[PDB]
């Protein structure tokens, strides 16, 4: 009973932000799948002097 | 073999391969052509028969058709009648600017707003018309929203029924007017000309479908909200042609969008086809 009864007001949560604690962060072990090569280098580096380079 | 319309078949119980007066045995070819038509048309566990010694049996069977003999027979009229939607006379409005044109349009109760009223209702969607009147599209209220029309029910006061509130609109917009080299008339030559042009618009159809049947190809069961679009005028896609969709009704793989047999077997034929020539009908205004 009501002039415009069925429009109701809604109410929206949203963006849940998160304020961390600075010394309680951790992480587990980092895994890897579907590698795909760039590129690679070797090399030599030699010395031949009589002090280290 | 020639094209089946499943609302032609009639199923005889005379004799084994005997049709009726005017009436030829359905083939086994011709059979398969409409299957899924036939088997919905049929109890769990029937079997009846056809042309040059086949049956076709029932939905508990999976719809098999193997040779055998059988009493009945599905046979098709020996003359069928074309089931085309016809054509009524055109509807002129009298003299005046754009946005007169389309209000004289949208506020006929006859012309206007009851057939396209009937239309949705056919169509399956829920609660058309207003909280003050029990028969469809008859308490409507008509408001010019942007560049277009909306009608839909009236809502003050209150109602029974289960979701009675969520009313279907019916939107018109995206009028044009193309004018045809034939409607040419003077007067004296001492010379002021005279012509007709017809209108066309889109009329989009939003609400949600009702859960005891719908027109929809996949029968949704779940009351969701829907929009659709069509077109009233000249032909452009499949999706928004009404005639398009009527006439390849025999063509089960071609049913994507609407399925007018269930229409059909619902209301009749000749209501069906009367209320799709009404929603159709030409209209013209004078230019001079």
């Amino acid at each position: 009973d009501g002039y415009r009864c069925g429009d109701k007001t809604a109410i929206k949560v949203s963006n849940f932000a998160y304020n961390l604690d600075p010394d309680s962060f951790k992480h587990g072990d980092v895994t890897q799948s579907d590698r795909q090569l760039v590129k690679t280098v070797v090399g030599w580096a030699v010395n031949d002097s009589d002090t280290p380079q | 073999a020639e094209p089946v319309y499943p609302d032609q078949l009639r199923l005889f119980s005379l004799g084994q391969g005997v049709c009726g007066d005017k009436y030829r045995p359905v083939n086994r070819e011709e059979a398969q052509s409409v299957k899924s038509n036939i088997v919905g048309m049929m109890g769990q566990w029937q079997i009846s028969g056809l042309a040059n010694g086949w049956v076709i049996m029932g939905p508990g069977y999976n719809g098999e058709i193997k040779p055998g003999t059988a009493s009945n027979t599905w046979c098709y009229p020996t003359n069928p009648v074309t089931g085309e939607i016809p054509t009524l006379s055109a509807l002129d409005i009298p003299d005046g600017d754009e946005v007169d044109v389309q209000w004289r349009l949208v506020h006929d109760s006859a012309n206007f707003i009851k057939p396209t009223s009937y239309l949705a209702h056919y169509l399956g969607y829920a609660w058309v018309g207003g909280n003050h009147s029990q028969y469809v599209g008859e308490d409507m209220d008509v408001t010019r929203d942007g560049d277009g029309w909306v009608i839909r029910g009236n809502n003050d006061g209150g109602c029974d029924g289960y979701r009675c509130g969520d009313k279907t609109a019916i939107k018109v917009s995206n009028f044009a007017y193309n004018l045809d080299p034939d409607s040419f008339k003077h007067g004296d030559v001492t010379y002021p000309y005279e012509f007709k042009a017809d209108v066309s618009y889109d009329l989009t159809l939003s609400g949600f479908l009702r859960w005891g049947g719908n027109a929809w190809y996949t029968h949704p069961d779940n009351r969701p909200n829907w929009n659709h679009t069509f077109v009233i005028g000249p032909y452009k896609d499949k999706a928004s042609s009404i005639r398009y969709q009527w006439d390849k009704r025999y063509i089960p793989g071609e049913v994507k969008w609407w399925d007018w047999n269930w229409t059909i077997q619902q209301n009749g034929l000749s209501t069906m086809q009367n209320n799709l020539a009404r929603v159709l009908r030409p209209v013209r205004a004078g230019i001079t």
